[PDB]
DNA sequence: GCTGCTGAGTCACTGT
DNA sequence: CACAGTGACTCAGCAG
């Protein structure tokens, strides 16, 4: 019985697999289904754990250049703000002397 | 008493398993000095330093992922009101320049 | 009893 | 050589 077919195989078949073998190897046999599982167990929680951190990372990446760019063109907007509102003022003066 | 320890006393090493792991590698040496260790002793002592120091290793490999997680969810909520704050500076900017356009034209 | 999960210890590596 | 880090495998032990 090679590995995955004896993972894949339900508790159930498992017991119609008990053709000559002992109470013992019945034993070692099921300790070694189990030790094939919690393999998978680790193998499937390593996987969890690496996805939920790239995605968790890739979200981070894609607002750090979001709040960076949003960061940016709001100083080159209040820059032109800022200048129009100067000459805005400037004339405002200007045409507070007139006759 | 921890298997560690049966072990060392089994191959009669005089030395705390406890100084085996934690000593520093230069007390490590002058412990190990003037001794007569066949292979059996050395080789036993060394996987005890071994494998005592790579347990923490492990320890602190895993304690740093899971803080690791913590810090990337906190950087994400910081980001998120960073950017709704730069949305609210923006709005703010849209509405002064709109105002200024219409009372010229 | 089994199933999933998970905290640790260990191994076989690689990195500084 | 030393120490340090890390994916994978293992077992133990708890919850369901």
């Amino acid at each position: 019985l090679t590995d995955e077919e004896l993972v894949t195989m339900s508790v159930r078949e498992l017991n119609q697999h008990l053709r000559g073998l002992s109470k013992e190897e019945i034993v070692q046999l099921k300790q070694r289904r189990r030790t094939l599982k919690n393999r998978g167990y680790a193998a499937s929680c390593r996987v969890k754990r690496v996805t939920q951190k790239e995605e968790l990372e890739k979200q981070k990446a894609e607002l750090q250049q979001e709040v960076e760019k949003l960061a940016s063109e709001n100083a080159s907007m209040k820059l032109e703000l800022d200048a129009l509102r100067s000459k805005y003022e400037a004339l405002q003066t200007f045409a507070r002397t007139v006759a | 008493l921890t298997r560690d320890e049966l072990r060392a006393k089994a191959l009669h090493i005089p030395f705390p398993v406890e100084k085996i792991i934690n000593l520093p590698v230069v007390d490590f040496n002058e412990m190990m000095s003037k001794e007569q260790f066949n292979e059996a002793q050395l080789a036993l002592i060394r996987d005890i330093r071994r494998r005592g120091k790579n347990k923490v290793y492990a320890q602190n490999c895993r304690k740093r992922k899971l803080e690791n997680i913590v810090e990337l969810e906190q950087d994400l909520d910081h980001l998120k009101d960073e950017k709704e704050k730069l949305l609210k500076e923006k709005g703010e900017n849209d509405k002064s320049l709109h105002l200024l356009k219409k009372q010229l034209s």
